[PDB]
């Protein structure tokens, strides 16, 4: 049950002399049971959630996760 | 199911499923023509199991029938049989599945939340479920209730 | 390796790779099963966060979490804290 | 993450000038209505579980999604939903003291719009629930603070729809 | 007290106490005689409160006393009055301390793990506090009922 | 951990020999009462939240530890004591199916003495509670498995002492 | 990840009907041929590092694709595509026991199309490798279960091309 | 602001606002009419504060107004005041918010990279913003020179 | 053993044991008589197994007898037949323990680095177990060869 | 952690009784001296970068310790020595605001033999720095506030040696 | 290349390149022609360095030629020449770059999981390439066989 986020987050307080292109464009896959503790982490950072996608199976299926 | 729990465990070890567990699926499929009698007997007594286990519960906890509990009135004792029937509509989904993977995702995973959110104490809910799975063990055979009664009594410790 | 090639593909980040690393059975056998519980709270807190435990109320918040949810949410709750994410980042290997 | 004092600062900074007389007329307007916003913050956070256990009772408890075929029979899905409607009560009361709808934007509204489409749940049942949450919360805190909490409920409601 | 949570919120930011919070401490110490007059009138009528709020709890929920539920005789109903005596005692401690941290560390951490083991309803404890709120705020003054009742709602946010 | 088979196996592995007939005799006795324990483990996990309530009211409630001064007076410290007894009911039922107190040794009783002495937790009330709990589980499982369940409870009270 | 047993469970609770008569012969069809699958899935694990002996040696070993210039010429690109064939066998055998290809499109087919068009992997070489490994399993499980394994092998090749 | 700090601290523990913290906001809102007239004490006299600290900066450091220095000429000097005109605007934002949070996000988090790139000395700015402090508190009252001056002294130590 | 997978995979979620996993316990203690007869017969002809499956292994892979290989001379082939007797003993532990885990811990998790540090080929011993299972399933019964031959099949399938 | 308020209502909680007139008199003894501390805690907070500046020049500077061969020679060690002094002013104002040295037993006297011994910090220079810091603090804060602050400086260096 | 190793050594710490490191590049340019003279001596004398040193490997290890092993006389010993010819090609890729990584990314990164699936002894490749570079150092000089000697020994320590 994995999602597929794509997240644009800026650097809040620090001016990072290394590149950190990947630290502004997490387009990772997060599973369902730990997305919502993870979604608030981007949300408290001031990031922007662009899209979320169901990379796994069908919604509404109440068994088999 | 027991097929489903074995293959997700073998994915975690990143190997094929073990010959210890391959006995169990082989034991599940020779008992696949053993599990189906438990499923059909609960069809023939689902109007008999629930209508007796309510009064078994209401003689154990008559705080519910008193005015002020969460099932008081004829419109309110409808759900205190309907939520019990819904749990009888969960075991037969997992008798033939063998284990608790349809028991969890329909019944268990947030059941501390919504009965608190509806105001019903789950200790009364688990009591009638325990009152249910004394009558269903007496209805089934001594060999049927030896394993399904162990499977019956998961839900009482899972709820409360 | 099926945790690993998701990182080599770029389908997960490193912070998701650490969580899918320390939920495996080889980590669970080595540092959870064969230890005392509050030792095993402290050692996974030693490896992943790179520091010891801070005191008592920072550890009592972890001991009830593995009493109810299990080990799989103990290793979750170290990682999605603010002190993991804002002191290491989402693309660094942790260090002591 | 901002509030109504710093949003007036930010609307004056990005325009350029100092604290002009239009902003002080806006800022003194916040300090008058800020007294009632605290006295309606406590009586929501007293009855936070009592609101959401009644707001589900107006719209959701006997409908399509209790007879089999919808969102909530699966016990995790109903318990997420009471927990989702709990967090609307927290963030609107975070929006009530802060005096702006922009705290709801960087905490609720940006992510939640595309998940609910993707997870197949109805937004139309959610906006029916928050409007049912609006008609009980005005009865608890009084009507005059209900016009305050009717603003940020509608910003969730117009934002999700 | 109000000294403690002006320190542990200033130790997480790791700097000194700014004068934005030192004036509230400076207004707290000069207002010391007001809170003792709240507390002594609160504890001076401790039999007027619980004997009235015990009746108003049982009119809001008559199912604790009816045969089947939790509290019976003059023993188990009496320890229900003991817990309301505790929470009346525990709410005058935060009034003198001027903060909700002494009611926090004694009774706003973990009872949702606790009361389900005891079998009492959690929400029926919370209806006892609202009857305790309406008794004490009717007894106290018109201005301090917005202050003493500003702790009474915090117990409602604990359970409910 | 270690299991009663994997202690009989590991006794004959460090000697390097094959399976001795005394060890084969030591495995038939585990298999003769293995059908009893597998029914015993379900009947405790059914009443696992129930037993602790029937144990703490047998010897701890209405006494001088849940009264002002004791370690269960603070009611959000008494909540530790309930889940402290949830561990000793869970891990003893693990050790009943294991046939071996080695679950309790390096997982529970390794640093249990040092935790309790570094807090002022009464040892003599814990052994007063666990030996009271042993009577309750023997009432619920019957006197056959109550001898078996009484061993691993007594292993908990011995190493804690 | 869900099998055919959970799928008929999934399609029975959601409409409000009980475990009816028509669901039983879907399960009895599983329980009839499920004995065949445990005879099948053990023997694949006997040759799980031996099918991949034959996987290169039939269609990939002494070819021009391995000759310097082709795609399968590096040691970092060789060993990455034996594990990428070994995973396609192991997840097939999960579906051989599932009675369902619904372990494939969660863990195998989720990002597998776009990762081959981007990494320069030829699609036609894989379906000439996977469909070549259908018939060597036909000599190892017998005639009928290889035709059952040919369903999920074609479900790979329907979901790869 | 104190409203912003009390939400974000209380959001991370997933809790509502404490009654100790709600009375912090309640005194902060009602004293907001005090702080806005400290802000208009400076913006009513902003063109004098720039000009006096303009004369006071180039007296104590004349190399920046000298030829070769980075503010030399009638347009190149015009800018350094206009940069000081920004810091009247920033500190007036700080007195209104009651915190250095608009000083952070607007004014001070990148100055160690900017003026090193722009060639102007940071310590040349750090005395010009300190000569701003001496001309401001002579125009303010007695008690608020500690209140407004804390936002001044924050801009000294974060500069140098 | 059977418990050692189940007592760990349910401890990690900190729950009690699910009754699908109690089938796995029940599932065998009924097979423990059948699991004990086969390892008594395997130990009872453990000299005939190693002297036969060691013999025609060298008719299949004659390289390790040949000079330049490792087991040149009788002083190393008898050292080589220690690992045949060790792995025969580790089969008989795993049949009695019931599943995959005791042969995995004692003789598997270092063999890609033990045998590389010894310089011996890791594939050739994997040929020998397939002949060790050839002579063993040739001498036992037919019904246990689907059980006892599969415990051979694990230590093949994780060797090569 | 506790203060003069939360030692009284801790010690009067644990006897079970309410707040009585013997303990309210202990609160009024703290409330009579509370106005003295808030004036004392304000002036140290405006001079925290300057009490440290003078006290290092009182006893530490131009010594063996400043010179090479001493400990605070390297710039890296030197700043730290201001920082490992600056906790001793901030935590001493917290205990002065508390009226109880219970913070000082808890945050700033744990490793204070074992950190300083395992880092080459001399103990005897830190105690000489602190009464060099107490003399300039009691000169800055007054005679009456200097002895109340003087308890919590001499509580630290007595526990540190 | 040694240019390519230098940038990522500086880009990891986000730095412009050190002038001591450009001395290594400036020495690499003026000694760039010398390494091309090293590489043509290998490619010119390829047919005497492969058939000889492979025969040294077959004289040191006569396990390889014998049946039952990895190779056999008609083409399997011939294709173990071309699997040995690839590494000499990779050394000549490595010495003209002045870097290890043309040996790395083509022929190191997955050789253990390759040759276990191919069934050859990886250590015999390492003893074969040790026999390859023993005669390669005696080919060209004694001066140029030292800094090209530093790229010979790495592939020995990569297989084991
Ligand atoms: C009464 C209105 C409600 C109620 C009360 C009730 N409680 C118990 C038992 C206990 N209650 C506590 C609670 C506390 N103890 C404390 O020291 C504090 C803080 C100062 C609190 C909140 C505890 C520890 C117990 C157990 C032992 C004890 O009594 O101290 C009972 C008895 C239950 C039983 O089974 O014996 C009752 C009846 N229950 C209700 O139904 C009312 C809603
Ligand atoms: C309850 C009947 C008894 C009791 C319990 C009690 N325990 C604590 C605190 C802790 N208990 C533990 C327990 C364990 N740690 C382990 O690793 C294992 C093995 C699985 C067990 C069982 C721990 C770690 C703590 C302390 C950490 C923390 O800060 O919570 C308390 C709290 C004491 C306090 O003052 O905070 C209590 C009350 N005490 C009794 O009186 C009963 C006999
Ligand atoms: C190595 C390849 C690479 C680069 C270059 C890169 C840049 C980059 N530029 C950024 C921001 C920024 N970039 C600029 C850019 C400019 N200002 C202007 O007015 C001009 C138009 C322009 C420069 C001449 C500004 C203003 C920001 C801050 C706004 C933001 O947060 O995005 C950020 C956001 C994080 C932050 O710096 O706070 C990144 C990651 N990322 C990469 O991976
Ligand atoms: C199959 C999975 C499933 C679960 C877990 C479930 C729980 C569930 N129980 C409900 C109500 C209820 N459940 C009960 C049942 C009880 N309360 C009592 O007091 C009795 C003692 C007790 C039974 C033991 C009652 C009375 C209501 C309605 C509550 C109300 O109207 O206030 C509701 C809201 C109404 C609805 O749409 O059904 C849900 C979602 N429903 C499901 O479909
Ligand atoms: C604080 C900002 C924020 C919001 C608002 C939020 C929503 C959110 N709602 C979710 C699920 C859910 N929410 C519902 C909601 C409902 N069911 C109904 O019938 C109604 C229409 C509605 C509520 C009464 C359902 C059915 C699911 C489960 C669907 C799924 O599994 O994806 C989930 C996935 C798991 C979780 O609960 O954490 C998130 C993340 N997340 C956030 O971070
Ligand atoms: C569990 C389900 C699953 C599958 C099936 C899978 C495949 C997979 N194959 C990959 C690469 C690869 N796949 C191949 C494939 C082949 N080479 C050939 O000669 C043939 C055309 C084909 C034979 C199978 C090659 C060469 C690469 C590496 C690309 C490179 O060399 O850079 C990668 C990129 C990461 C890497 O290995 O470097 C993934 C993720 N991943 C998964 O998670
Ligand atoms: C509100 C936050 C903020 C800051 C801090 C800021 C600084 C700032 N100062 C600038 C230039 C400058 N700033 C100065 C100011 C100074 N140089 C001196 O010699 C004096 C000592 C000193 C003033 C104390 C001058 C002279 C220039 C122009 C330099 C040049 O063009 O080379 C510039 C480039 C041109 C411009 O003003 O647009 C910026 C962006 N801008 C901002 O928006
Ligand atoms: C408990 C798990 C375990 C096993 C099974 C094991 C075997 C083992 N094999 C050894 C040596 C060896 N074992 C072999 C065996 C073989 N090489 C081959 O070519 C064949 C594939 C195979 C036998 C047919 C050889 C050749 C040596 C000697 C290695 C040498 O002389 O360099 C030794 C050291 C010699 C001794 O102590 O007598 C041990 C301990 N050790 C363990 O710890
Ligand atoms: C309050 C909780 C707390 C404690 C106990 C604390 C102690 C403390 N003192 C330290 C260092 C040090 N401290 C000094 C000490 C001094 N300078 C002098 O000249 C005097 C002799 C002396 C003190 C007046 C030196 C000389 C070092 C070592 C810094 C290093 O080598 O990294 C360090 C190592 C610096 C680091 O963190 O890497 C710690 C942790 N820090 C804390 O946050
Ligand atoms: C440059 C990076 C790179 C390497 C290293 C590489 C190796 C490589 N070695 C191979 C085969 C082989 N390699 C050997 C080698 C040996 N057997 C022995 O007895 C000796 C111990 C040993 C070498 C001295 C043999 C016998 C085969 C054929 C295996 C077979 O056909 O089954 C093959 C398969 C056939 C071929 O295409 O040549 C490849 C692809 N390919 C690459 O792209």
């Amino acid at each position: 049950r994995s999602f597929k986020v794509t997240a644009c987050v800026p650097s809040q307080t620090r001016i990072r002399t290394q590149r950190e292109l990947q630290n502004t464009y997490f387009t990772k896959l997060v599973p369902y049971d730990n997305w919502f503790r993870e979604q608030q982490r981007i949300m408290k950072m001031g990031g922007k959630i662009v899209k979320v996608e169901l990379a796994t199976g069908k919604p509404g299926t109440n068994t088999g996760l | 199911s027991i097929v489903t729990k074995s293959i997700v465990n073998a994915d975690a070890e990143a190997r094929y499923l073990s010959p210890g567990e391959l006995d169990r699926i082989k034991s599940f499929v020779t008992s696949g023509e053993r599990r189906v009698r438990i499923a059909e007997t609960m069809t023939g007594a689902r109007e008999r199991i629930i209508k007796e286990a309510g009064n078994q519960l209401f003689q154990k906890r008559p705080d519910v029938v008193s005015p002020g509990g969460n099932a008081y009135g004829e419109e309110m004792t409808a759900t205190c049989l309907r939520d019990l029937d819904y749990y009888l509509r969960l075991i037969t989904y997992g008798i033939v599945a063998g284990d608790v993977t349809p028991i969890e995702e329909i019944g268990v995973v947030g059941v501390r939340e919504m009965y608190k959110s509806l105001g019903t104490p789950i200790e009364a809910v688990a009591e009638g479920v325990r009152a249910m799975k004394s009558v269903a063990t007496s209805l089934l055979s001594g060999e049927d209730a030896a394993e399904a009664g162990a499977y019956f009594d998961y839900l009482i410790g899972a709820m409360s | 390796t099926v945790a690993e090639i998701k990182l080599e593909n770029g389908d997960i980040t490193v912070r998701e790779f650490i969580r899918i690393l320390a939920k495996s059975d080889v980590f669970r056998n080595m540092y959870w099963t064969s230890l005392y519980v509050c030792k095993a709270i402290e050692y996974i807190h030693r490896r992943l966060l790179g520091r010891p435990t801070y005191g008592r109320q920072e550890m009592n918040s972890y001991f009830d979490l593995c009493s109810k949810k299990g080990f799989y949410a103990l290793v979750d709750a170290i990682i999605d804290s603010v002190e993991y994410n804002e002191a290491f980042g989402e693309d660094t290997i942790p260090y002591e | 993450m901002q509030d109504a004092i710093t949003s007036v600062i930010n609307s004056s900074d990005v325009q350029g000038k100092y604290l002009d007389a239009s902003a002080i007329q806006k800022l003194k307007a916040y300090f008058a209505t800020g007294e009632l916003r605290v006295r309606a913050a406590t009586t929501i956070s007293a009855n936070a579980a009592n609101i959401v256990k009644e707001a589900v009772a107006k719209s959701l408890l006997y409908s399509d999604i209790t007879r089999p075929g919808g969102n909530m029979y699966t016990t995790r899905r109903y318990a997420a939903c009471i927990r989702d409607l709990d967090y609307y009560l927290r963030y609107a009361t975070y929006a009530m003291l802060a005096g702006d709808p922009s705290i709801l934007d960087e905490r609720v509204l940006n992510g939640l719009k595309e998940t609910y489409n993707s997870l197949g749940v109805p937004i139309g049942a959610t906006v029916q629930a928050i409007q049912a949450m609006k008609e009980v919360t005005a009865g608890l805190v009084g009507a005059d603070a209900g016009k305050e909490m009717g603003i940020y409920f509608d910003y969730i409601c117009s934002g999700l729809s």
